[PDB]
RNA sequence: GGAGUAUGGUCGCAAGGCUGAAAAAUUGACGGAAGGGCACCACCAGGGGUGGAGCCUGCGCGCGCGCUACACUGACAGAGCCAGCGAGUACUCCCUUGGCCGAGAGGCCCGGGUAAUCUUGUUAAACUCUGUCGUGCUGGGGAUAGAGCAUUGCAAUUAUUGCUCUUCAACGAGGAAUCCCUAGUAAGCGCAAGUCAUCAGCUUGCGUUGAUUACGUCCCUGCCCUUUGUACACACCGCCCGUCGCUACUACCGAUAGAGGAAGUAGGUCUCCGUAGGUGAACCUGCGGAG
């Protein structure tokens, strides 16, 4: 029986995959390969509430909408959806 | 596979015997730990045992863990307690009747993860073989008298205990019309047990509450709308199956949805349904003098 | 298909015990791999393997300074010299003792060799490559001199620059100077005074100072100066200086005399290089944890090549730039499994070292080593997409890597702790099934969800082989309950149809057109079942066809050894017509799935340093104390780390101690190439890639009498009937003639030729234009060919799809090469130029 | 033992050590560290070896005959034949040690039981 | 005498009635729409019960479990001839072969067995074959009834059971409904046991023969769940909707600063030279110049 799984985290950089490749005179990838930056756009930048602006909110779509331009009906519906998630949790 | 079941059952019985001897020693070691913390003087036969002190220095920590409840006892259910959904099949006797087959369906619907199997021509060792071959957690056999059921046999697998019980006052689901009854909801049921206080009562509580899949513990105190009640008086465990709405914060409306039993257990054997020669743990002592006065569970 | 498999390159190991060499140009690196010698071309990324094979492991490599002749010495001194431009075996000749030093003369006429105490200088044989009117002689080597003026092992031999003298460095602590012929002012003098025996004695450029590097870590200069009482001069010692590598002894040193620098590799793996005649430490670093065994230097002087023997660990180091040129590692454990990539350019193998690595088929180098498993890695598998790799292992985790970003996006475990030994994955890439030896249930997770879908059950024993069907509808499990299961998971009913067998199931494989399945049992028999109506349609009893054995520590005759009489792994062809089967035995069988006959049997290794490669061991090696390859000879070792036995008693599967003397021969994994025309097999020596030989074998298709190359070029050049010439060339099946006519017809008549071309020669033509796109620099011509072919024979290929799947796959990867190599650059250039022109 | 008794890493490594030794079959219980004090023993390893464990499983009659039979190569453990008489059989491979494929000892057992199937 | 553990007494507190039966919430209450998953308590295709006559346990002339049938895939008569789980006699009469006698039931003389040894290959039944009957309540069916002979038992009347002759009823596929069932499953068949509860008006095993039709779909009836979480690459999606509560703030209304009512919003290195000081030959620092 192997071992109980204990959490281990690995810090990857933003270098290309030919920095993870082994040492050899030239790469095995082509010219298109070698620009893939080893972390996805979701890890380069993901729009969320912790990185939003002060006046604005971000939706579930990843789009900044401001509380001032949001109407009363959409404010009520966003309050109801957040309260529905809170009731689910 | 069969050699592994036999080997694991033999290892379990040997570990239980070693636990008996180690409990006989560890009742003496818990006096040495309590006297060390509180300073009350202890017995000379305990304080002058060099083997006990020399091994006590290594075996403090499991006694502390058992005091805090951080570890669980060596049991046939503690291996897979809340990790796996226990699958369980309900079967009849050999040539069932129509009311026994409808009753088998009703107590299949009592468990949300159970399945029912047609017996037909199915030899009972091959029934046990197919259960261990499909990794079932429980089998439940039914016996009828004449369209009315008279016995259950709840057997836990791979090598766990049988509880054989005789049924009384069975009021079937299949007697009331379809206008009044309906399709029973299959949600994960709450369970309540009322009146089990002996260690034998906690044994039968364990082998009855490990038939049901484990409830999600995030918001289980308020969610879920279906309850199953095992309450014993005079060691005849009576079971109801209700469905409820919480019509207010102070009141609740119940609705009886399943069959009613008062099953009385008469045999709890440390060994599966095939083993007729398994060592019994308890049996209903009739034809003794005070077997009717003494109440177990 | 044509089952004519010769032996193409070995792969999967980069260096084993032996000497390293550079080409005289400086680009090719000659390294020994067991009993073969790979050539790594480093200027263009390529590699090949010489067609010879020694009976034991390589001891020495030498190379004539012109470049052409290579001379490889096995253990017990059997030598094979070969021509490196035309890769052909030339002469076999046995030095009767184990060669422990070897050096060719820089004039090229002689080579000197040190057999334990002896020193023989031989002539280099005259070869058919160099003479005009010449042939193979019988005994070509002519001995010139023998010198036994010596007392222990000759550890090194180094010629002069004018090739008139040489130096022999010893194990009796004395380097000596020898001549070729009797010179006028010379006596064959000795150079005494050391403490632990010389590693190497080297000349200088102007041959006055000669240096001696010894095992304790000391290098001494020797000059011809007068004795301190002053015709009367003596070879005496002017200064001495010491490498202060603290707790290690140097194992191999080299000295570049044109640039005056000395490199030394030590027992603790940290080498150091020094500008010698003033002894300034240029630098030093640790290339390996274990030790360094063999150092060589470039002829130019700018590259160094180090080899460690206990691991693979071959690395070339460019010292002035301070960077690796290559740092390569072979598997130092048993290669458990392998799979090709669905493109077919690279294969990925998973060993019991804990690492998996992705080798490229051309150039032979590993391109990425995934090292997240903490125990031995069992089966690895791909999806249909080819971008994701799923690997199971004994540490309890089925990991899931993405090969465009090189990170395991998923890891799966079972809730109770298992140790997975086999796994399969749906070709959609969304469901992983895996099975172990500890529990008999078979687990299924989802890739896009991450959590456990189910534990399928119904097996009365541990499940040994899993295979998802290539269309994606049926899992098949095979287990030691003598049973197999057709699991249908993806339907609304989840069902299991059992196939009852006669013994324990060892391997399960599908046909590519999924109607058939072959399951290989423990009796040694293959049974070909149908998956629609679950009935066995065919069967081979294959014990005798694979039984080749008698290991050391085996008290049975090789015919009575049970255990090497089964097929542990089987794979269909990409055609679907021939199985390939390999077990724990010397033979690979290649069966036909229709006619049920063995088409061809192969032998994986001739290497007698492995244990089970001949079924009749000779009685010369049986002393009165057991066999001679069984006595523990660790105590006769000079080094303590070689003398220590840190082995565990009774550990079949790997221990880090790992005595590993005479390992067994077993083929633990086989795989066909998805482009066809090759397969490969993971042996214990390496990873042998077999391939079809079409250029060295005449094989016409359906030939007439009036069809010659002269007649084909006649109807090309005179008559100018291009379709007739091309059909005649494909009918002759000579690749040079086909290339000649294919390039000769014009790019406006391509369409007429393709429109009137025959459909019996269409798939051969598609394979030929795929190869010409991937190889020749006539890219637009071959793309016009491919476009005309698919536009004319469009509905036929889509109607068939199974008879032409490999041709479509190789055409697809040819246009994938042209789609990823040139047009991304063209688009990026035109957008950058448009922006810079728009400021 | 020398760690303090209420320590988390002490409790976790006690359970890990006892579970590892009970899975290898050296200890017969997994609920006492005094088992690793005076019950782990080179004799416990040497009786988890292969000829003694098949003497206990009655595959042979005596450990001498068992070592002779697994030197002649009749015994596989799982799917692979075992020629080494020092292969340590763990508690879950004691359910998989059995005879080899074409074994004359297996033919002898079947000929005794009168189930000699020659197919 | 000290330390524990019990057992039974004694005492003190508990043991004083604005009283007279039938909330929480920034987290809460209830829904709707869309999309999934599952189900012989759903659809679809078939099969089988029960419900008609009689008997009776049980539950509260009425009811339930059953057995046997309505025949031609059959009844009958020969003839073939094949299991498996069992059991069986000591201070005893159990399992019984074979030999006669008897139409039968049975009788009788012996006999093997405390048993893988004898009964028993339990020569079981459906079943297979060659005949007879021919669609007719017929030779399907065999209730009810008469007369006779036997066996168990101290005893057989209200008929224990067994055999023979005779008598030959209903029942022509069960109605509406209602329920169950998907492979060694439905259904037929016998043999054995009687295990501290249940069960002889039966229960539970065990073998034998062994199909049709689904094995798809959420369209109907429902059940569960998503719309929060629980992992990251490819790839895809793109702020679900309503009625109220609670909280914070803002102003309003009107009786006596105030509890309520109603509402809304959330960049000079190196070297040299000339200096001035320092601890003086030198040397150091600072500056001014040239290379």
């Amino acid at each position: 029986k192997p071992k109980p799984p204990a959490p281990t985290l690995t810090v990857v950089s933003d270098v290309a995959t030919v920095a993870m490749e082994d040492a050899q005179p030239a790469t095995a990838q082509g010219v298109a390969g070698g620009e893939t930056s080893m972390i996805a756009p979701q890890e380069v930048y993901a729009p969320s509430k912790d990185t939003a602006e002060k006046g604005e909110v971000v939706t579930k779509a990843g789009i900044p909408i401001a509380k001032q331009e949001m109407s009363r009906e959409e404010k009520l519906r966003r309050r109801r959806r957040e309260k529905e998630r809170i009731r689910k949790a | 596979m069969l050699r592994k079941q036999a080997r694991q059952r033999r290892d379990y019985l040997y570990r239980r015997a070693l636990l008996l001897r180690d409990a006989e020693i560890a009742e003496k070691r818990a006096k040495l730990r309590a006297a060390l913390a509180s300073g009350k003087p202890l017995d000379p036969k305990i304080a002058n045992d060099k083997e006990l002190r020399k091994d006590f220095d290594y075996d403090v920590s499991r006694d502390i863990a058992k005091e805090q409840g951080e570890i669980d006892i060596d049991d046939e259910y503690s291996e897979l307690s809340g990790i796996v959904d226990p699958r369980v099949l309900v079967t009849t006797s050999r040539d069932p009747s129509s009311r026994l087959m409808a009753f088998s369906k009703e107590i299949r619907l009592m468990f949300p993860t159970a399945i029912r199997l047609n017996r037909g021509n199915l030899i009972l060792p091959d029934l046990v073989m197919s259960a261990q071959r499909e990794r079932l957690s429980d089998i439940i056999l039914l016996h009828e008298h004449r369209g009315t059921p008279t016995a259950i046999t709840i057997s836990h697998f791979p090598h766990g205990p049988t509880l054989m019980a005789s049924l009384h006052n069975v009021v079937l689901r299949a007697d009331i019309p379809k206008s009044i009854k309906g399709t029973v909801s299959e949600s994960y049921p709450h369970l309540i047990f009322e009146g089990f206080r002996t260690p034998l009562g906690q044994r039968v509580v364990k082998i009855l509450k490990h038939l049901f899949p484990p409830r999600d513990p995030t918001n289980n105190a308020k969610s879920g709308n279906r309850v199953i009640t095992f309450v014993n008086q005079d060691d005849c465990i009576e079971v109801r199956h209700h469905v409820y709405v919480r019509t207010n914060y102070n009141s609740v409306e119940l609705s009886e949805v399943g069959p009613r039993f008062t099953m009385r257990p008469f045999s709890i054997t440390m060994g599966t349904l095939e083993n007729k020669d398994a060592d019994v743990e308890w049996h209903l002592s009739q034809y003794t003098r005070t077997g009717r006065k003494k109440n177990y569970f | 298909m044509k089952t004519n498999f010769k032996f193409s390159n070995l792969l999967g190991t980069v260096y084993c015990r032996g000497n390293l060499l550079f080409s005289p140009d400086g680009t090719h690196l000659f390294s020994p791999v067991g009993n073969r010698v790979t050539v790594f071309n480093l200027v263009e990324n390529k590699s090949y393997t010489f067609p010879f094979a020694h009976r034991k492991n390589i001891s020495r490599i030498g190379l004539t300074p012109q470049g052409n002749l290579l001379l490889s010495i096995d253990e017990d001194g059997q030598a094979i010299l070969t021509n490196v431009p035309r890769r052909v075996v030339l002469y076999h000749f046995s030095f009767k003792s184990p060669v422990t030093a070897l050096a060719f003369s820089p004039s090229g006429r002689h080579f000197v060799v040190g057999l334990k105490r002896k020193i023989e200088v031989w002539h280099v044989p005259s070869t058919p490559d160099t003479n005009e009117d010449g042939d193979l002689e019988f005994a070509p080597f002519v001995r010139h001199h023998t010198h036994m003026q010596h007392f222990d092992d000759v550890r090194h031999l180094e010629w002069s620059s004018d090739s008139r003298f040489f130096l022999s460095a010893s194990k009796d602590l004395t380097a000596r100077i020898w001549s070729l012929d009797t010179e006028e002012g010379f006596v064959p003098t000795v150079l005494s005074g050391h403490r632990q025996g010389v590693v190497g004695a080297y000349f200088s450029k102007d041959q006055e100072t000669i240096y001696t590097v010894s095992k304790d870590g000391a290098v001494f200069e020797w000059k011809y100066v007068a004795k301190p009482g002053h015709e009367d001069m003596q070879w005496r010692i002017v200064n001495k200086h010491f490498f202060m590598q603290n707790a290690a002894t140097l194992r191999c040193a080299a000295y570049h005399a044109e640039s005056n620098l000395l490199v030394a590799g030590f027992s603790n793996g940290i080498f150091g290089l020094y500008e010698m005649p003033d002894f300034n430490l240029i630098h030093t670093l640790s290339i390996s944890q274990n030790e360094i065994d063999f150092v060589t230097i470039n002829k130019s002087g700018e590259w160094l090549a180090f080899g460690a023997s206990k691991l693979g660990q071959l690395l070339v180091w460019e010292w002035q730039s301070e960077s690796y040129i290559l740092k390569q590692q072979g598997h130092f454990d048993a290669m458990n499994s392998l799979v090709y990539s669905p493109d077919g350019q690279r294969i990925v193998t998973a060993a019991d070292d804990g690492k998996i690595k992705v080798w490229d088929v051309e150039s032979g180098f590993c391109i990425v080593t995934f090292t997240e498993h903490t125990s031995g890695v069992t089966a690895c598998e791909f999806a249909k997409k080819g971008s994701v790799l799923f690997t199971a292992s004994l540490d309890g985790s089925v990991r899931a890597w993405d090969l465009i970003r090189y990170r395991n996006f998923r890891t799966f475990t079972a809730p109770e702790r298992l140790s997975f030994t086999c796994m399969a994955v749906d070709p959609s890439g969304e469901v992983i099934a895996a099975g172990s030896i500890d529990s008999f249930d078979i687990h299924i997770w989802s890739v896009q969800t991450g959590q456990l879908l189910d534990r399928l059950s119904g097996h009365e024993g541990p499940v040994s082989s899993l295979a998802f069907a290539p269309d994606g509808s049926v899992l098949v499990s095979g287990s030691w309950d003598r049973t197999a299961r057709i699991w249908s998971i993806f339907s609304r009913t989840q069902t299991s149809e059992p196939l009852q067998l006669q013994s324990d199931v060892l391997d399960v494989a599908f046909r590519p057109d999924s109607k058939q399945i072959a399951i290989s049992t423990l009796d040694g028999q293959l049974t070909f079942w149908s998956v629609s109506e679950a009935q066995q349609v065919s069967g081979v009893d294959g014990r005798r066809d694979v039984s080749g054995g008698r290991r050391i520590t085996d008290r049975r005759t090789a015919a009575n050894v049970a255990g090497t009489k089964n097929f542990n792994t089987i794979r269909y062809s990409m055609d679907g017509t021939c199985l390939l089967a390999g077990g724990n035995s010397k033979y690979i069988c290649l069966y036909s799935t229709t006619t049920m006959v063995l088409l061809k049997k192969f032998t994986v290794s001739v290497n007698l340093s492995l244990s089970g490669t001949q079924e009749f061991l000779n009685s010369k090696l049986m002393t009165e104390a057991g066999p001679v390859g069984l006595l523990d000879d660790q105590g006769e070792a000079s080094d303590l780390e070689d003398r220590i036995d840190r082995s565990l008693p009774g550990s079949k599967r790997g221990d880090p101690g790992a005595r590993k003397k005479f390992p067994e021969v077993r083929v633990s994994g086989v795989a066909f190439s998805p482009t066809g025309n090759s397969f490969c097999a993971a042996s214990t020596e390496g990873l042998l890639v077999y391939s079809l030989d079409n250029t060295v074998q005449f094989d016409p298709f359906d030939l007439n009498m009036e069809i010659t190359p002269a007649s084909t070029l006649a109807v090309l050049e005179k008559e100018k009937d291009y379709l007739k010439a091309l059909v005649m060339a494909f009918r002759l099946n000579e690749a040079g003639l086909i290339t000649r006519v294919y390039q000769a017809i014009p790019y406006t008549d391509i369409g007429l030729v393709v429109e009137q071309f025959p459909t019996v020669y269409v798939p051969r033509l598609l394979r030929f234009v795929a190869a010409q796109t991937e190889q020749s620099p006539h890219m637009e011509f071959c793309l016009l060919w491919i476009r005309a072919l698919i536009d004319k024979h469009g509905p036929w290929l889509a109607a068939n799809r199974g008879k032409v799947d490999v041709e479509l796959r190789v055409v697809a990867r040819a246009v994938a090469k042209m789609r990823d190599e040139i047009r991304r650059l063209a688009d990026e250039n035109v957008y950058m130029v448009d922006y810079l022109l728009n400021q | 033992s020398l760690l303090p008794p209420d320590n988390e890493v002490r409790r976790k490594h006690e359970t890990l050590l006892l579970d590892k030794l009970y899975d290898m079959g050296i200890l017969s219980t997994k609920a006492k560290l005094s088992a690793v004090e005076h019950n782990v023993t080179v004799s416990a390893f040497a009786r988890r070896r292969l000829p003694v464990v098949m003497t206990r499983l009655r595959m042979a009659e005596t450990v001498q005959a068992a070592t002779k039979l697994i030197e002649q190569g009749h015994v596989r453990v799982g799917v692979e034949e075992v020629r080494d008489p020092a292969f340590l059989v763990t508690r879950n491979m004691e359910d998989f040690v059995t005879w080899t494929v074409g074994s004359k000892i297996k033919q002898n057992i079947m000929k005794y039981r009168d189930k000699l199937d020659d197919f």
